[PDB]
């Protein structure tokens, strides 16, 4: 199965250097050409470099020329992308992709981010959102957990591990008046599972390093 | 520097209907326009390449056509998970550009939200601000009206809305409304409700709770 694993992202100061990864496997990475392109938080698909299969060539878009330096390794089956004097609309996911076609793209992989900003990490507080007891709803009920104050993007949202995707609506988070994030996650399950069934949150922001398990339930109504 | 010129930008087809995205370059590539396809939090996916070349496995609705400098892409039979955003890629020479995206949404029957009230937990009270959370579960179209009432105080300009992107199977949308207030004023009243306006409801539907009533 072609497969592209990128790694390296992060948030880096302005002026500052990182440099992304992309693994290979599946197919004879000596014959394709690579690639790096990015998405900006809400924006589309723009091309930053491109590597001949050999590495004897390569482009680079205006925007990053004489600062971002793509380069391979056929041996290992690695993709670099050197960021250097780095910007803060450098910020975006970035993809590595290639293609046995020029400048064709087949093989895509899975995103990484980048978020370029002089601003300080701050994780998240978690907090449950469940219903009081004579809340109106029929067989099915929701809980969730609200990831609040946050910077900067992403955050991971989870429920019991992972176990339990059916039903889970994780919101875009909404940039508050702070500077700060805030989004909720919410899943819809069956009322009489609500006061028994274990129901636990996975919060999980890399850049602040903070991770959190909630369990959410009702509150204490003798 | 290729320019490539996607249209429409957005469209809403129902299932089974046939979509038509278009996208033109300033300058003749001849045959080299790429296809992709991204699904809401996924990263995007090869569908067509080189005009009109596709894979084992890309649908037959996927058809791509065209050549020198006008291009399209063809979904004869719109299925719920192409709910997604469409990118055309030039690859005949350096800079390598992208189209600018087509939104498909998909157009399907009216369907009216689940509404959901949420108390601020004590944990967050605890910090001094109380958000109170409306959740309006699986509903189409995007178009709701939620407004919230403290103590029939009708509430303006203090609280924030979310819309997921469109479920890739049922086709629907989900919204959260969150009212935030701080502590002290949290306490001073006692009837909290979000009242939610939706074609799909027969009048509006109105949820809330009451503060200390565990």
């Amino acid at each position: 199965e072609v497969q592209l694993q990128e790694s390296g992202g992060g948030l880096v100061q302005p002026g500052g250097s990182l440099r992304l990864s992309c693994a290979a496997s599946g197919f004879t990475f000596s014959i394709y050409s690579m690639n790096w392109v990015r998405q900006a938080p809400g924006k589309g698909l723009e091309w930053v470099s491109s590597i001949g299969s050999s590495g004897g060539t390569t482009y680079y878009a205006d925007s990053v020329k004489g600062r971002f330096t793509i380069s391979r390794d056929n041996s290992k089956n690695t993709l670099y992308l050197q960021m250097n004097s780095l910007r803060a609309e450098d910020t975006a996911v970035y993809y590595c992709a290639g293609s046995q076609y020029l400048y064709g793209m087949d093989v895509w992989g899975q995103g990484t981010t980048v978020t370029v900003s002089s601003a300080s990490t701050k994780g998240p507080s978690v907090f449950p959102l469940a219903p009081s007891s004579k809340s109106t709803s029929g067989g099915t009920a929701a809980l969730g957990c609200l990831v609040k104050d946050y910077f900067p993007e992403p955050v991971t949202v989870s429920w019991n591990s992972g176990a339990l995707t059916s039903g889970v609506h994780t919101f875009p988070a909404v940039l508050q008046s702070s500077g700060l994030y805030s989004l909720s996650s919410v899943v819809t399950v069956p009322s009489s599972s609500l006061g028994t069934q274990t129901y636990i949150c996975n919060v999980n922001h890399k850049p602040s390093n903070t991770k959190v398990d909630k369990r959410v339930e009702p509150k204490s109504c003798d | 520097d290729i320019q490539m010129t996607q249209s429409p930008s957005s469209l809403s087809a129902s299932v089974g209907d046939r979509v038509t995205i278009t996208c033109r370059s300033s300058q003749r590539i001849m045959t080299y326009l790429n296809w992709y396809q991204q699904k809401p939090g996924k990263a995007p996916k090869l569908l067509i390449y080189v005009g009109s070349h596709s894979q084992s496995g890309v649908p037959s609705r996927f058809r791509g056509s065209g050549s020198e400098t006008d291009f399209t892409l063809t979904i004869s039979g719109l299925q719920p998970e192409d709910s997604a955003t469409y990118y055309c890629q030039q690859s005949f020479f350096t800079p390598l550009t992208f189209g600018g995206g087509t939104k498909v949404e998909i157009k399907r029957t009216v369907a009216a939200p689940s509404v959901f009230i949420f108390p601020p937990s004590d944990e967050q009270l605890k910090s001094g601000t109380a958000s109170v959370v409306c959740l309006l579960n699986n509903f189409y179209p995007r178009e709701a009206k939620v407004q919230w009432k403290v103590d029939n105080a009708l509430q303006s300009g203090n609280s924030q809305e979310s819309v997921t992107e469109q479920d890739s199977k049922d086709s629907t949308y989900s919204l959260s409304s969150t009212l935030t207030l701080s502590k002290a004023d949290y306490e001073k009243h006692k009837v909290y409700a979000c009242e939610v306006t939706h074609q799909g409801l027969s009048s509006p539907v109105t949820k809330s709770f009451n503060r200390g009533e565990c």
